[PDB]
């Protein structure tokens, strides 16, 4: 539904507006979770090929962790870029059309009528 | 100790023990034995603990909450101030519950201490208890286990419309 925004300039993973956003820190919990996913994948390779699970192939585990962290960082960058685009289009349309979305006067509780149902 | 207004008790009137017959009673001898063997070491260990108390005497204070705007001046679906209004309402709910508890304590103490003729001398306590029970029943009853200040305000509103309708239909 954002395809119109991805209409003029296609097949761009991170457009020029994505560089103006704060990138995710390396201590982000999502990045740590994806690194844990890569570590679990390395453990599964140590398990299914009948190898020792916690010592065999440290290079394979490090490669899995690095690849998972790399693709997770780029996917998180794309995710927060898209969510920022969503909120910016939101606020642009809500500045653009005030006739179809008016204001509400929040009444106090001293005059709004409510019906009380007794529990007994 | 305790404040004497919140727990009022009448002064004690004990009649004079004057023997009619010549046979002595063991109650005085056992009272003297109690005062000698029992009361003196209890008072000694009490003066010990209070003397140890007197060296380190620090204070604790009763917490007090300032008055906050109530649920009537809350904008609807704006939680940032009806939260405080509900907080104050729950604190007042606990205070009112303890008030009815202390009135019940007063009534029980009167009925026990007035002996076999308590039906006449505890009329004031019965009137106070009936008034506070009617106040609590008007203020908090039938709210349900999910009570909130909005439900209490709606019940108060319905009671006010009922009273105004009764006034208008009997004016």
């Amino acid at each position: 539904m954002m395809t119109g925004r991805q209409a003029r300039a296609p097949l761009q993973f991170l457009p020029d507006e994505a560089r103006s956003l704060p990138p995710p820190k390396l201590t982000d919990p999502r990045l740590a979770y994806i690194g844990f996913l890569g570590y679990c994948s390395g453990l599964i390779d140590n398990a299914i090929r009948r190898r020792p699970v916690l010592s065999a192939g440290l290079h394979r585990q490090f490669l899995y962790i690095t690849s998972f962290v790399f693709v997770g960082y780029y996917l998180l960058k794309r995710q927060d870029y898209m969510y920022a685009v969503r909120d910016h289009d939101m606020f642009s349309y809500i500045k653009s059309h005030p006739e179809d979305f008016p204001e509400k006067d929040k009444k106090t509780y001293r005059e709004v009528f409510e019906e009380f149902h007794p529990v007994r | 100790s305790w404040d004497k207004d919140v727990y009022p008790e009448p002064p004690r009137r004990t009649p004079a023990p004057s023997p009619q017959t010549s046979l002595p009673n063991p109650i005085t001898y056992l009272t003297k034995a109690f005062d000698l063997l029992v009361d003196r070491p209890v008072t000694l260990v009490r003066e010990f603990i209070e003397r140890q108390h007197a060296k380190n005497k620090y204070y604790y204070y009763h917490r007090e909450f300032r008055r906050v705007p109530d649920i009537t001046e809350c904008h609807e679906k704006d939680v940032l101030c009806m939260f405080e209004a509900e907080m104050q309402w729950k604190r007042d709910y606990k205070v009112d519950q303890e008030i009815v508890n202390i009135i019940q304590e007063r009534l029980k103490a009167c009925q026990q201490r007035e002996g076999e003729s308590h039906r006449q001398n505890c009329a004031k306590e019965l009137q106070q208890f009936t008034q506070v029970v009617k106040a609590y029943q008007d203020r908090y009853h039938d709210l349900g286990a999910h009570y909130s200040a909005r439900k209490c305000l709606a019940k108060q509103k319905q009671r006010m419309l009922a009273e105004r309708k009764a006034t208008k239909e009997a004016a």
